[PDB]
């Protein structure tokens, strides 16, 4: 019941209802980046466009943006 | 959790399945989702561009809960004495799903691994206790003899 | 009012058309027609065979009206105190065709400006007033303190 204990279990099992649930055998993934909520507006104001950006790099290129 | 077995071969292996069982599905490129957000309880010093994403299905998430290594270090209060006003900082490890459970964040406590320790003396005793009723008559002893009691309390 | 977009390249540049879509059409000579008429509010000192025709599609419409600088100046009727015979001079500089909209006329009057003022404070008011009943709780409170109340008015 601490706040960091409970928003570290919160975001952790929270996780687990989402791989419990979902049926990974019928053509499912998830990927699991860790940022802070804090870290990802910086990395924002990191890059001067969004197109060059690190979420950019693991949303668009990595994935969707690759060769199969 | 096992099933004795068989070494295979071209003879047929029965093995009771106690086990019912589930079924799969599969598809084109999966819909793959990006779940984003705070998973451990500090901010990494490397930049985003150079960290990575792992991926979890129901199989491996025991083992990225253990590589992660959730480290919870946190100073919560004291009820374990009379003291309103005191502090007493944890130290957690977390490698699996049963170690959110108290009995595993308990053991990783050490002011707290004498209290279980403490129990499991007390359920010790209370199998042989009301079994044998000449325990009573040496209570009334020790009642009597309470120069060699506490001599002993302290080994 | 921009699509998020990739770079373009070699690879295939998919962007969701939120839009729907149109056609064309073209001719020879395209069918020329000279608009003449009074567009702005006076009348130009140079003669005639100097000042030049503009050319006016539906894309360059808004930058032929920006670079006319309409500028209107009248005087008109006061109706904002009790006063029957007054009137009130203007002054208007229209850029795009939304500046003939009340929005953009009561912005370029001063003594509308302080009156959207007046109502924008006042419905920012009316979100946290029916929500906490202890406003009227000290609305009685300056009923009762006047002396406070008046000299933070003039604040």
């Amino acid at each position: 019941h601490n706040s960091q204990f409970q928003a570290m279990e919160s975001a952790w099992r929270g996780l687990k209802l989402f791989v419990d649930r979902t049926d990974f055998r019928e053509n499912n993934k998830v990927e699991i980046l860790h940022v802070t909520k804090d870290e990802l507006l910086e990395d924002f104001e990191f890059a001067p466009e969004t197109a060059q950006s690190g979420l950019y790099k693991h949303v668009y290129s990595a994935g969707y943006g690759q060769f199969g | 959790s096992k099933e004795g077995s068989v070494a295979p071969k071209e003879r047929i292996n029965i093995k009771y399945i106690p086990a019912t069982g589930d079924a799969q599905a599969e598809v084109e490129l999966p819909l793959k989702t990006l779940v984003v957000g705070d998973f451990k309880g500090h901010a990494e010093q490397t930049p985003l561009e150079e960290r990575a994403t792992v991926t979890v299905d129901k199989n491996n998430f025991e083992a990225v809960m253990r590589e992660s290594e959730l480290k919870i270090t946190a100073t919560v209060k004291n009820k374990l004495t009379d003291d309103e006003n005191a502090e007493l900082p944890v130290e957690l490890n977390f490698k699996s799903l049963a170690d959110f459970a108290p009995d595993a964040v308990a053991s990783q406590v050490p002011e707290l691994k004498k209290l279980i320790e403490l129990r499991e003396a007390l359920v010790a005793l209370k199998g042989p206790l009301g079994n044998i009723p000449a325990f009573r008559e040496r209570l009334q002893s020790l009642l009597n003899s309470e120069e060699s009691r506490e001599k002993l309390l302290a080994e």
